[PDB]
């Protein structure tokens, strides 16, 4: 969507490159489980309230 | 399927995955443009001498 927005003349075009969408997903993904695995270790140290 | 298609495997193990988008489509099509009836003065470019 950003790329090509909401064009199929350019989807087309994008996809004769390689998977670099899949792999900007991917990162984009780990970073965002990383900032929530962070906040759930450094708060819930002891689990009993 | 979609989640499968996206992830490039027959087997999904557990846990939240994103697949696509939910673009939406137009309904139709508007097309606006000012009334202006007289043609454009090309006679007196093209039909000289
Ligand atoms: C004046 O210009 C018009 C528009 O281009 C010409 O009229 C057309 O000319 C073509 C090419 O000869 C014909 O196929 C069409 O049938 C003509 N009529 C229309 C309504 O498009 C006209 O020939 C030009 N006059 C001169 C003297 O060059």
């Amino acid at each position: 969507m950003y790329i090509c927005g909401d064009s199929t003349e350019c989807s087309n075009l994008l996809l004769q490159y390689g998977s670099f969408c899949t792999q900007l997903n991917r990162a984009l993904t780990g970073i965002a489980v990383e900032q929530d695995k962070n906040t759930q270790e450094v708060f819930a140290q002891v689990k009993q309230i | 399927s979609e989640t499968k298609c996206t992830l490039k495997s027959f087997t999904v193990e557990k846990g939240i995955y994103q697949t696509s988008n939910f673009r939406v489509q137009p309904t139709e099509s508007i097309v606006r443009f000012p009334n202006i009836t007289n043609l454009c003065p090309f006679g007196e470019v093209f039909n000289a001498t």
